[PDB]
RNA sequence: UCAAAGAGUGCU
């Protein structure tokens, strides 16, 4: 008990995904595809002002 | 006020409903 | 109603006219308002729903 | 826009377990079955059935709301955003419902009978609406139009309104016989309210239905001639008879009906 | 004080409790249906 | 032929009951068809011989 | 045991969960009213409001049909699940169905015992679960349609194997194919179990005995 | 001893109806939705192309 | 704005459907540790018990498990090479690879 | 708004009104 | 049958 996440959000996973959600899904992750020069210590950090 | 019970009330029915051709032969 | 409305309303239309069941319908809808606006496909049909 | 209705209820339950009506589990066990509704009418195949489900089901959420109000605030009403909100919520759902489908007379009437019963919370002038549409989209119900005509007359007792609706009514449907009826049963009631009201003014110190009688027959017989006629006048001059005899009985059966009328009503002559 | 019949009633379709179905359940013996 | 027996006209046609004739399904499509129906009007001196 | 076996213990373990949509269209779409483009649009509540009326002409014919009004046709079996409840409830929910096979034993022919039925199948999935007591109950009843329609959204249990020919087929299962069925050891006690419950309730009725008496007698020639 | 687990009622999330749209739950945890900072941007700059 | 986006979030948190588990014991002479994980396999419903999964097979043992994220699919890796890809819930393998690497 | 509740159009549109309205000016 | 891939239809 307590083991899992009580809730889920359907936006980023989904257990019951159909099999045409999942390439919308894949597609649309693939359209925001994090740059792996993105990457840093702190996600707060990225965006500043010099 | 008796008489005023007679006459009659207009009576209305919505408050009642509330409650192929151009295929040829096979040879 | 019926068959013969239709043909005589059909005979109106056609004469750019207004028949009452014309009159009847725009009246209880268009306000009376500066001037209120309603599209209809007849010209001929503008200056008879004006005069009413 | 699912997720939209279901945040508008956000503060309501809140406030339920704010005032300690509804616990956290109850009040979740409400949300899934509002959820699920809320899905269900933005969905494809959406019925009617759907709007009223969803009404009675709300409707029953709000009874135990009000017996848990006596039961354990030990209050009439409790100032807050609980009280109204239940309510407000059905009548939103009895627009969108007949919104989505406007032809269903039965769905109509709830929401006229709703509002009704809630005079109090709902103005009459928020019943006006609901009528102008509902005259505007069923003109030719001839129900509809002595509908409004009982409501206020009785509520309200504006008799020239009262007058008005049958005078519209009249207007969009000429044939009807039931409808001069109801306008000439209208008429000797003014008459007779005016005249038993003489009488007691008295003690503390009609025509015009006849006229309504000319027209009546005048009208039903042009339009009954309209009618078994067709597109087409009929050239042989036989028929025309019988055309003339059949206004003749379906006319006569007319104003014997009224002379039926005229027995009821004592005071007039 | 404890509810009524009739609140109890009430409680019991507001919170589609299922347990008075199941004692009715958990009592049927097959040989009283028939 | 049984429902021209009946019905000499389709003004006729609206308020006859068909019922001993078709089924409360199909007798009311010739009514609904009756009204929006196509046919020109008959004399009765073609209505005689007709029935 | 190879892991494909004993997968296919977890997909028949988990046969009525309706995971997706795809599962959930099979599972509703199995009626024994209408067809199948329709079964899937018709709801639960729809499915129960011709069910409760089906029974009260039930009760009518019977009395003891009103029991499983309290019980099986209630306004609140709606809302129950059988993938919701626990182990003790599932054996407490099947036997009520079980019973209800029985008092339904001899009313097929009447049409209402049909459009009852229907709210079982589709609320409890007793087409899945109670295959066998659904299937025994209504051997006699072969030539009718109700049969074949049950066979078209049953899956036969090992011991019916023999009408799986049948199945979704323009042909009733003969006469003949019946012997087999009962000429298999394994099936005769299971069919005498059930026959031993309706000699104790006295629920056994004429076309039951005389389906039976024949098939047997069949089995010696 | 008291025992209750994560449970899924599958009417609740697969519809009956083959027709009638199936739930989104959707919870706003912070955690549950990573990469705020990389994700808005990389939404702008397919917005600018 | 954020006091206000936080309360929005508040107000969200109402809409999640249902609560993570619990097993606290009644008594306090009863103890999380001592309760056995069959009883617990007893508590749980039917369905849970189908949820738990057991298969025993010792061909390319030991087995690394890796689950996916939307925790659909399983993915167990055999050490003498043996990987099959299967979704517990719906029952069905979707790969089967027998390399003995 | 348009409503069929107060007249609009400040003259009598149909023969029944011309003759209502009559009676009405006629009696008081 | 499942299972992965296309191409149209209805409708929010």
């Amino acid at each position: 008990p307590g083991a899992g996440e009580a809730n889920y959000d359907a936006l980023e996973l989904n257990p019951f995904e159909t099999k045409k959600q999942r390439q919308e899904q894949e597609v649309r992750t693939l359209l925001n595809k994090l740059p792996a020069d993105t990457i840093t210590l702190d996600p707060n950090s990225i965006g500043s002002v010099d | 006020e008796t008489n005023l019970k007679k006459l009659p009330k207009l009576e209305t029915g919505f408050d009642a409903l509330a409650n192929d051709w151009f295929t040829l032969p096979k040879p | 109603k019926g068959a013969a409305e239709a043909l005589e309303n059909a005979n109106d239309i056609s004469e750019g006219l207004v028949s009452e069941s014309l009159k009847a319908i725009l009246d209880l809808n268009l306000p009376k308002a500066k001037n209120i606006t309603l599209a209809i496909s007849d010209k001929n049909l503008g200056p008879s729903i004006k005069e009413e | 826009k699912t997720r939209y209705y279901l945040e508008q209820c956000i503060p309501e339950m809140d406030d339920l377990v704010e005032k300690g009506l509804f616990t956290k589990n109850e009040v979740s066990l409400i949300m899934k079955k509002r959820t699920d509704f809320e899905h269900r009418l933005n969905s494809r195949g959406s019925s009617i059935n759907d709007y009223i489900k969803y009404i009675n089901y709300e409707s029953n959420v709000n009874k135990l709301r009000a017996k848990r109000c006596k039961r354990i605030l030990q209050v009439k009403k409790t100032n807050s955003l609980s009280d109204w909100s239940i309510q407000q919520r059905i009548g939103f759902i009895y627009q969108r419902g007949t919104n989505k489908f406007p032809q269903d007379l039965k769905f109509w009437a709830m929401y006229l009978n709703y509002m009704k019963a809630r005079g109090n919370q709902t103005s009459y002038k928020k019943i006006h609406n609901i009528y102008n549409q509902l005259l505007k989209l069923h003109p030719t119900n001839v129900d509809i139009w002595i509908s409004c005509a009982k409501y206020e007359y009785e509520v309200h007792a504006n008799f020239k309104s009262c007058r008005n609706i049958f005078q519209n009514g009249l207007r969009f449907n000429p044939d009807v016989p039931k409808l001069w009826y109801e306008y000439v049963k209208f008429e000797l009631n003014f008459i007779t309210k005016l005249i038993n009201r003489r009488k007691v003014m008295g003690l503390i110190n009609g025509d015009i239905a006849l006229t309504i009688f000319d027209v009546c027959m005048k009208t039903l017989g042009k339009h009954y001639i309209n009618k078994h006629k067709g597109y087409y006048a009929i050239s042989d001059s036989k028929m025309n008879i019988e055309l003339n005899k059949e206004t003749l009985n379906y006319l006569f059966s007319e104003s014997l009906r009224y002379i039926k009328l005229f027995d009821e009503f004592l005071d007039l002559e | 004080p404890p509810p009524d019949e009739e609140e109890q009633l009430l409680a019991k379709f507001v919170f589609g409790d299922t347990t008075d179905l199941q004692e009715n359940l958990a009592k049927f013996n097959a040989d009283f249906i028939f | 032929a049984r429902i021209i027996l009946t019905m000499g006209i389709r003004s006729k046609a609206s308020e006859t009951d068909l019922s001993e004739i078709l089924p409360e399904e199909i007798e009311e499509r010739v009514k609904t068809a009756a009204e929006v129906s196509m046919g020109t009007e008959i004399t009765q001196t073609d209505l005689d011989n007709i029935n | 045991s190879s892991l494909s076996d004993q997968l296919a213990q977890v997909a028949s373990n988990n046969a009525t969960v309706a995971l997706d949509r795809k599962r959930r269209q099979k599972l509703h779409s199995a009626s024994l009213i209408y067809n199948s483009k329709t079964a899937a649009t018709q709801d639960y509540d729809f499915i129960f409001e011709n069910a409760s009326k089906a029974l009260e002409e039930l009760s009518q014919i019977e009395p003891k049909f009103a029991i499983f009004s309290r019980t099986l046709f209630s306004e609140s079996s709606i809302s129950l699940d059988r993938n919701v409840q626990t182990k003790e409830e599932i054996k407490d929910l099947d036997n009520a169905i079980n019973a209800y096979l029985l008092l339904a034993s001899s009313k097929w022919y009447l049409a209402p015992t049909l459009h009852a039925t229907e709210w079982l199948v589709r609320r409890f999935q007793i087409h899945v679960k109670n295959t066998e007591m659904l299937l025994l109950s209504t051997l006699n009843y072969y030539q009718t349609p109700v049969f074949k329609r049950i066979l078209s959204i049953i899956k036969l249990p090992p011991l019916f194997n023999c009408l799986s020919n049948f199945v979704r087929s323009e042909k009733p299962p003969t006469a003949l194919t019946m012997i087999k069925l009962f000429n298999d050891m394994d099936f005769l006690k299971l069919y005498t179990s059930y026959l031993d419950q309706c000699i104790k309730h006295n629920a056994t009725y004429t076309n039951q005995l005389l389906f039976t008496t024949c098939c047997f007698i069949n089995v010696v020639a | 001893m008291k025992i209750k687990t994560i449970k899924r009622s599958a009417d609740d999330y697969v519809p009956v109806k083959s027709t009638q749209e199936s739930q989104m739950p959707r919870n706003l945890n912070p955690e549950l939705h990573p990469f705020e900072r990389a994700r808005e941007y990389t939404k702008a700059l397919n917005a600018t192309k | 704005q954020y006091k206000k986006a936080v309360s929005s979030a508040a107000a969200t948190d109402y809409l999640l459907p249902e609560s993570n588990g619990y097993l606290e014991p009644e008594n306090e002479l009863e103890k999380t540790f001592k309760v056995q994980q069959s009883e617990i396999k007893s508590s749980v419903d039917v369905s849970t018990a189908n949820k738990a999964l057991d298969l025993s097979l010792k061909e390319f043992g030991p087995y690394h498990i890796k689950y996916a994220k939307n925790g659909t699919h399983l993915l167990i890796t055999g050490r003498k090479g043996h990987v099959a890809s299967m979704d517990w819930r719906k029952g069905q393998l979707r790969a089967e690879l027998f390399l003995n690497e | 708004h348009a409503s069929a509740f107060t007249r609009t159009q400040d003259v009598p549109q149909t023969e029944l009104q011309e003759k209502v309205d009559q009676v009405l000016q006629e009696s008081n």
